């Protein structure tokens, strides 16, 4: 019955530093090294290093050598990794394993926390500048949609006709950017013969900024 | 990242699967995680073909040389998660699980150039918004005109949709005096080894 | 033979020293969590004082 249980998320501006927690229970805590694994949002699995809380000596990668302090408090069987001068690849989901109690020790991770989540974000509260998707000429049925582009922070609201039109509407989900701003697309199928004589636009909301703007999709010149 | 594994591996519900890990040398032992989304990886074969308690038995173990090797046998609806495979600190690539749709199908890919108004500022971006394909594996690549192009690419990966397909979106950055210049453009979208290509040209009229 | 139980750190003192070539061991090299023991074969000298009387 072996519990790990690390901190909430934490949001920290580049440049700053985050101490991430991990408490222990179930098992004998200066026993069992503790490792760190990161992981960034859509990649792969990254070790860190492990601290002996016996000793408190750690082992940190070369990577991360000169910038992460992992520290333990017996007392409380808490585990502790805080990581300085934050980078933009910093943001990742931040996990502390350990080793198997059976076979031989230190690199088989059977038990796992259920992760910590620190980000790096910098930016300033932004005004989406939507722009218009003109349909070409199949359809029959063309597409037609809307450019959402650089705003911040998310999520906005994509509708169209004011909640009249909703088949076929798919809004696609936004993509991050260097400077923080956000950036997404939502695009209607409609059929073409209805061009010329229906209307079609898309309400794009964002809460955040105070910024409610529809763009008006007309069918591309020839 | 020492430890070469494949982006995707196919397999259906009831037969076995099969994902290699080649890593250089041997004289290690070798180890496989399952990580659904959301969740922590789950040790599933640990010294090669050993299993911890108390996974099912449908999981199993290889090495042969530099190549590493997890089977299952059997698969499930609940076998869909990321694994990895583990060499002392390093770790591989990850593996994604397809099951089985059925429905195999193409990615239908829509296009779309920068608005006028949006050439009247000093910017240009390209949509290219990929819908209902099946399974979640696209790679996107843009040419300019047929000269590939990686600069200023955001490329999105797949998620799933309401009919259980999934979506993707690419989108390129350009300026105007680029955006005026070169006569074509591409947004090749790639899905299971076929490529499915949407002409793209700043002739506005 | 003769053990003296030294407690020490980092540094292994009046311990047995190697003959021929200083020698390697480690439970496995390629690994990092696994101290790494060295043993010379030239013993080097250190005079440790406290002159606070
Ligand atoms: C400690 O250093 C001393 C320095 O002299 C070494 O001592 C000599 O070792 C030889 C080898 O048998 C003896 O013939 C001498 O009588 C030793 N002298 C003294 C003062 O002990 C000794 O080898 C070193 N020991 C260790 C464990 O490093």
């Amino acid at each position: 019955q072996v519990q790990l249980v690390q901190s909430g998320a934490e949001v920290k501006k580049p440049g700053a530093s985050v101490k991430v927690s991990c408490k222990a229970s179930g098992y004998t805590f200066t026993g069992y090294y503790m490792h760190w694994v990161r992981q960034a949002p859509g990649q792969g699995l990254e070790w860190m290093g492990w601290i002996n809380p016996n000793s408190g000596g750690t082992n940190y990668a070369q990577k991360f050598q000169g910038r992460v302090t992992m520290t333990r408090d017996t007392s409380i069987s808490t585990a502790y990794m805080e990581l300085s001068r934050l980078r933009s690849d910093d943001t990742a989901v931040y996990y502390c394993a350990r080793r198997m109690r059976s076979q031989d020790r230190e690199w088989d991770f059977q038990h796992w926390g259920q992760g910590t989540l620190v980000t790096v974000s910098s930016a300033s509260t932004k005004g989406p500048s939507v722009f218009p998707l003109a349909p070409s000429s199949s359809g029959g049925t063309a597409a037609l949609g809307c450019l959402v582009k650089d705003y911040f922070p998310e999520p906005v609201t994509v509708s169209w006709n004011s909640g009249a039109l909703t088949s076929g509407v798919h809004t696609f989900p936004a993509v991050l950017q260097s400077s923080g701003l956000y950036s997404l697309s939502s695009v209607v199928t409609v059929p073409s013969s209805s061009l010329g004589t229906q209307t079609y636009i898309c309400n794009v909301n964002h809460k955040p900024s105070n910024t409610k703007v529809d763009k008006k999709v007309e069918p591309k010149s020839c | 990242s020492a430890l070469t594994q494949p982006a995707s591996v196919s397999g259906s519900p009831g037969q076995s699967i099969t994902i290699s890990c080649t890593g250089t040398s041997s004289d290690n032992y070798v180890s496989w995680y399952q990580q659904h989304p959301g969740k922590a990886p789950k040790l599933m074969i640990y010294e090669v073909s050993n299993r911890p308690s108390g996974v099912s038995n449908r999981f199993s173990g290889s090495k042969s040389g530099n190549t590493a090797s997890l089977t299952i046998s059997g698969l499930q609806a609940e076998d869909e998660a990321d694994y990895y495979c583990s060499s002392y600190e390093f770790f591989g690539g990850g593996t994604k699980v397809f099951v089985l749709g059925q429905p195999k199908a193409a990615p239908s890919v829509t296009l779309f150039p920068p608005s006028s108004e949006e050439l009247q500022a000093n910017k240009a971006t390209l949509v290219c918004l990929i819908s209902d394909f099946y399974p979640g594996a696209v790679t996107v690549a843009w040419k300019a005109d047929s000269s590939p192009v990686k600069a200023g690419v955001e490329t999105t990966t797949p998620s799933k949709q309401s009919n259980n397909k999934y979506a993707a979106s690419s989108y390129l950055s350009l300026t105007p005096e680029q955006w005026k210049s070169h006569k074509s453009y591409s947004c090749q979208v790639t899905h299971e080894g076929s490529t499915v290509e949407k002409t793209v040209a700043p002739t506005e009229c | 033979h003769g053990i003296k139980p030294v407690v020490s750190t980092q540094l292994l003192l009046n311990g047995s020293l190697a003959e021929e070539e200083v020698m390697i061991r480690s439970e496995d090299i390629r690994d990092n969590a696994k101290n790494i023991l060295v043993q010379f074969n030239t013993p080097v000298q250190i005079n440790c004082t406290r002159p606070n009387n």
